[PDB]
């Protein structure tokens, strides 16, 4: 038929966060280098 | 104090660590002089005016 019956959410919490934004052409992508953030002293190699 | 990250499956399990090292102070003394000549003494302290 025509289904289109995927439900929407409840407009969740929108916080401000220092992340890193660039734009490549039409698309707008993060940049993430996760060494000093999540892997600093953890002694597990970067994947 | 260090964090850790949970490893999934066939690895040893990472438990936390705390590292303590004390450091000992270096000591050092700086020397510097300034002289004063003999005829200059008797003028400033008096009893040669």
């Amino acid at each position: 038929n025509r289904e289109t019956l995927d439900e929407l959410e409840s407009a969740p919490q929108t916080t401000r966060v220092r992340a890193d934004l660039v734009a490549i052409g039409d698309r707008l992508v993060f940049l993430e280098a996760l060494e000093r953030r999540i892997y600093a002293a953890t002694n597990v190699p970067y994947p | 104090h260090q964090p850790l990250i949970a490893r999934d499956g066939p690895h040893p399990v990472e438990q936390p660590v705390h590292n303590y090292m004390t450091k000992v102070i270096d000591r050092r003394a700086l020397n510097a002089a300034f002289s004063l000549a003999t005829e200059a003494i008797a003028l400033l302290t008096g009893e040669a005016l």
